[PDB]
RNA sequence: CGCCGUUAGUUGCCAGCGGUUCGGCCGGGCACUCUAACGGGACUGCCCGCGAAAGCGGGAGGAAGGAGGGGACGACGUCUGGUCAGCAUGGCCCUUACGGCCUGGGCGACACACGUGCUACAAUGCCCACUACAAAGCGAUGCCACCCGGCAACGGGGAGCUAAUCGCAAAAAGGUGGGCCCAGUUCGGAUUGGGGUCUGCAACCCGACCCCAUGAAGCCGGAAUCGCUAGUAAUCGCGGAUCAGCCAUGCC
């Protein structure tokens, strides 16, 4: 176990989270279980377009939360000092629970 | 009909549970 | 037969039949049959004289039924009209009592519509 | 239909008689989009056709259908005055549908406690030229033409 | 030994596996005729077979999930015609003109605001 | 009553977000509030700098803030002065160790917000609305830009019956997502009520 | 609303059943999306300004 | 249909005021605004002035009235 | 959204082998389904016919063919259209009240009238039992498996989930069996009596749910009048926002 689930609001920016987090123990290091998609959760808000009456206009927003899996199988500690101390994207989060 | 609360389907409409529609 | 005081169901299933009695319906039929021991399915015609009895001596001497109900219920309401009680006024008046709306839709408690006029100029909408 | 002309939808043929004049009848028997109910009604009705006559149901069915479709109907029209019931032809695709419809409606007029029995007896009676449904057909055609006087709007 | 097609209809996805055999179909660990029990369609999911001569020349085991049995029926109807092309690919000559290889892309229409039911608009009063 | 927000419309493309972080449901609420609190301060004590957008990135307690100004003098102060007071003015309210990078706006008259304000500033001073606008556009056209448009609402010229003044040159392809069309709005509090000033600036396709 | 009435801020409300959201922004008491703390309009306005992260307009 | 299980609510502004008057004499008119308090045996005999939102009211309190609340006897709105 | 591909295997399965408490349950695979990223595909490109050209008609191949299906997107302007009560904001007005705090009442009144809806008037049906097949969502001051108490609402215990992994969750029409017999009924569930549960300081005015009794009008609706062109109408259930609770049959 080396739980590493990645979740933010942008999917371009969840490549700058799976690529370098694999390109470290990819062909030089260990193995890695590959970045696995994992279904996303969207939240819709349906605000009425105007203030005051006009019951029937509305406009839909959403807040998509995209995910990935990774999980670095066979963990040498050399990659770790390289993996745990190299980052890049701002609006991303990490979870780590072996 | 969906009106009678002492029916199965009257309780499915209400989204509730009781003697007339047990929760498994 | 004559299951409950001055009452007489016939020729349909027994459980449906006993519904024709005042303080009784399905719920009290399924019970007073299971407890009395008669198959709910048989037509009333096919009941042993012995069976009708075991039923009648139970149903009557175990529940407030017929007149004994619908006269005490009427007195159970006079009590509210006796004191000051809101529901009492609401019973006197002849309007809902379970805190419903009265601007539209009290038709069942009031009875048929007693229509009246409008004003002078106004929308006849 | 201001723009184009609209094509008749080609309905998928039957599962038991392979006929499209049947799913046609089966759709009209259907309500609230419960198609399984409809089939179970009709195919049952076919089983009652087979009982009360040695004839294949499919030739009995088609027989009543042909027997119901009108050759004339009326269609209101005006220039002034009032709505003049104008007699006119009944273009084949409509004979098809008027027949199917009336058949089902007529079927559900019957006193027969359940459907299928209703459908059977109505499907049967109509083959024999009797039974209301043919009422509509005849009382349509008879009521049309009886306005021959206004038939000078041929189209 | 094996032959395979997918097949889809209203997000309903069948998995079709053709095998040489006797005509005994099996959908989701069950007899074809006791999973589509009572549905007068069903027998319609095999129409690619009884129209290229197959049925009892072949056997079929099937994974199915998503939707309701009529979509599940049509998604099979497809999945078989596909596996049947993975066989003799000449099965198209008299198979495509009948439909079968098409994928009914008809899907449930989005519910839209200001209407009750996407298209059913709310009724009104005084025009 | 028409027309959506040319920024909000294009948000997925051409134009990105102003705040830039991630947060669970138990967080987003008061977190985002803070972001706005910082934007609110960053205009009261930062008006004359001429500020376009206040970016706000975030990691766990590394709240970025990246004030875009045209005149990064007034932001930084005399020596490094003003930007010391403000970095610790963002610390009084946000207890979450902030930065305050400042990226100058190369050509202020190519960023709609700024343009929009210059026009609003002119009018608050009593001025030639109908002229000011045509001026404001020409500036955005002499500064490049494949097109531009500016709108002042009503009570023009301190009038009586609210109007709407126009002026627009080049292309302003409001319906296309492959756009890139800055949009800024300035209020114009006058002696006799407010006047809305919208500015649009089209600058290139893909 | 009335600046006085802005006192859900009033920490102790005697009993929670008097506690009631308002829009942190405009003070509205009547369409306050829990997630945001914003009301109907403030929500839409800020969304379009692009000031609340990861929120696009939804199309499906 | 009733409703209160256990803890048969009776507001306490007058719960002791009613039994502090059961140490001597039944004082005439002991007004409240708690039209929400259930009547309880120690209340029998007295006379409570219940508010309307407008007026207090002479509610002579008998024996039949017990399960009820005072508000049931102090009618609010007024009719044709 | 519809077909196909590459990337990715704590979701996937007689694809294919081993064990079985026969539960993908385990070893184990990534083929398939799926999840979510990046691509390919479609353009009157090919064919026959009319046309000066655009284009029109049919045919082929294809998952799809002429805008393949549904969104988002609202021109210069118009109604001196709506909103000073979301928010700003000019002017006007009140300043021991036109401001402020409370407790209580009212916004829920009822001779009447209309709008939008819900449940019906039933056999293509209602009831009960058993047995299938979804999508989209939500969830630790939470969702609540599971075991007891209770006719039940629910109460007391208590596992797993910070969620493709646990729970809400039962989908319901459907299918199989059984009942009902044309009846104001085993249709319909209004009304009222009674006893309870729950949330909240507090349910009289004025909450929802449970159980028992009651079992009203309603046999398809005058003149008028609304919606819908295809996965549409029709019908069947499922979820979410608001929110302690809830008057939701509303909305999305
Ligand atoms: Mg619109
Ligand atoms: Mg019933
Ligand atoms: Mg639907
Ligand atoms: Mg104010
Ligand atoms: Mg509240
Ligand atoms: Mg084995
Ligand atoms: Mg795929
Ligand atoms: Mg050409
Ligand atoms: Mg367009
Ligand atoms: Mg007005
Ligand atoms: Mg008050
Ligand atoms: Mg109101
Ligand atoms: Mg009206
Ligand atoms: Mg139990
Ligand atoms: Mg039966
Ligand atoms: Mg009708
Ligand atoms: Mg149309
Ligand atoms: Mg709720
Ligand atoms: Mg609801
Ligand atoms: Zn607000």
């Amino acid at each position: 176990k080396i739980r590493i689930k990645l979740r933010g609001f942008d999917h371009k920016t969840l490549d700058a989270s799976a690529q370098k987090i694999v390109e470290a123990a990819r062909r030089s290091g260990a193995q890695v279980s590959g970045p696995i998609p994992l279904p996303t959760r969207v939240r819709r808000f349906t605000v009425i377009r105007g203030p005051f009456k006009h019951k029937d206009s509305r406009e839909h927003f959403e807040l998509r939360t995209h995910n990935r899996l990774v999980d670095i199988i066979n963990p040498n500690r050399k990659t770790i000092e390289q993996l745990m101390t190299l980052d890049l994207p701002t609006g991303v989060e990490i979870e780590i629970k072996t | 009909g969906k009106g009678d609360r002492r029916t199965r389907r009257g309780k499915i409409w209400r989204g509730t549970y009781g003697k007339y529609r047990p929760r498994k | 037969a004559r299951i409950a005081g001055v009452e007489i169901p016939r020729n349909k299933r027994v459980d449906v039949a006993l519904t024709y009695i005042y303080g009784i319906g399905k719920a009290r039929a399924k019970e007073a049959l299971e407890k009395t021991g008669i198959n709910p399915a048989t037509r009333v015609k096919d009941l042993t004289e012995a069976e009708v009895v075991r039923l009648r001596e139970y149903v009557e001497n175990t529940w407030k039924l017929e007149g004994e109900l619908r006269a005490e219920v009427a007195a159970n309401i006079k009590r509210l009209m006796d004191i000051g009680c809101y529901r009492g006024l609401r019973h006197r008046r002849g309007l809902p009592v379970r805190g419903q709306r009265t601007r539209t839709n009290a038709r069942t408690r009031k009875g048929p519509r007693k229509t009246v006029a409008g004003k002078k100029k106004a929308p006849r909408k | 239909a201001r723009r184009r002309r609209a094509e008749v939808r080609q309905l998928q043929p039957d599962l038991v008689y392979g006929d499209v004049l049947v799913t046609a009848f089966i759709n009209k028997i259907m309500r609230d989009g419960k198609k399984n109910l409809a089939a179970r009604i009709f195919y049952d009705a076919c089983k009652i056709i087979q009982e009360k006559t040695g004839q294949e149901p499919l030739k009995v069915f088609k027989q009543a259908v042909e027997n119901v479709k009108p050759r004339m109907e009326v269609r209101s029209r005006r220039v002034g005055g009032a709505n003049y019931q104008v007699p006119m032809e009944v273009s084949p695709r409509r004979q098809q549908s008027l027949a199917l419809r009336w058949l089902v409606q007529a079927a559900n007029q019957r006193p027969e406690r359940r459907a299928a029995v209703r459908i059977a007896h109505e499907l049967m009676d109509a083959a024999e030229g009797k039974g209301g449904a043919v009422k509509k057909k005849e009382d349509v055609e008879r009521m049309a033409e009886a306005n021959r006087a206004y038939a000078h709007y041929r189209w | 030994e094996q032959y395979y097609g997918t097949g889809r209809r209203k997000e309903a996805v069948a998995r079709v596996f053709l095998r040489p055999g006797n005509g005994k179909v099996t959908v989701n660990g069950q007899d074809f005729n006791e999973y589509f029990q009572g549905l007068v369609r069903a027998v319609a999911a095999l129409e690619p077979l009884r129209a290229v001569d197959a049925l009892g020349r072949f056997d079929a085991y099937i994974t199915v999930r998503g939707g309701g049995k009529s979509g599940q029926i049509d998604a099979i109807k497809l999945g078989i015609a596909r596996a049947l092309v993975q066989y003799n690919p000449d099965y198209r000559a008299k198979l495509k003109p009948l439909g079968f290889l098409t994928r009914d892309a008809r899907v449930v229409e989005r519910k839209k605001y200001g209407k009750h039911k996407a298209r059913r608009a709310p009724q009104y009063s005084k025009r | 009553g028409n027309k959506i927000h040319p920024i909000g419309f294009r948000l997925g493309i051409t134009r990105d977000w102003e705040s830039r972080w991630y947060a669970g449901k138990k967080q987003y609420r008061h977190l985002l509030l803070e972001d706005q609190r910082i934007r609110g301060l960053l205009e009261k004590e930062l008006y004359s700098a001429g500020l376009a957008r206040v970016d706000i990135e975030r990691a766990a307690d590394n709240v970025a803030v990246t004030v875009h100004v045209a005149k990064p003098g007034v932001v930084i102060g005399r020596g490094g002065e003003r930007i010391r007071v403000l970095r610790e003015e963002l610390a009084k309210l946000t207890g979450k160790n902030v930065a305050l990078n400042v990226q100058e706006v190369q050509n202020p008259n190519l960023s709609a917000p700024l343009v929009a304000q210059r026009v609003a500033e002119q009018i608050e001073r009593r001025f030639a609305v109908r002229r000011a606008i045509k001026q404001a556009v020409q500036r955005v056209m002499e500064s490049g830009a494949k097109g531009a448009k500016v709108i002042v609402s009503g009570r023009i010229g301190g009038a009586e019956q609210a109007r709407t003044e126009w002026a627009a040159q080049g292309r302003v392809p409001l319906h296309t997502l492959r756009a890139n069309i800055d949009y800024g709005f300035a209020l114009a509090r006058t002696t006799y009520g407010v006047l809305g000033v919208k500015a649009y600036i089209f600058l290139g396709e893909v | 609303a009335r600046k006085a009435l802005i006192e859900k801020a009033k920490r102790t409300p005697k009993f929670k059943v008097r506690a009631y959201t308002r829009c942190v922004r405009c003070g509205r008491a009547r369409s306050v999306y829990r997630f945001f703390g914003l009301c109907r309009i403030c929500l839409r306005e800020l969304a379009h300004k692009g000031q609340l992260p990861g929120v696009r307009k939804a199309s499906w | 249909p009733r409703s209160l299980k256990k803890g048969v609510f009776v507001d306490d502004h007058l719960l002791e005021k009613v039994l502090e008057l059961n140490a001597k004499g039944e004082k005439r008119l002991i007004k409240t605004w708690s039209r929400r308090s259930t009547i309880v045996p120690e209340m029998v005999g007295h006379t409570i002035a219940v508010y309307n939102g407008k007026q207090h009211v002479p509610v002579y309190i008998t024996e039949n009235m017990v399960g009820h609340k005072l508000g049931e006897f102090a009618p609010t709105r007024t009719y044709r």
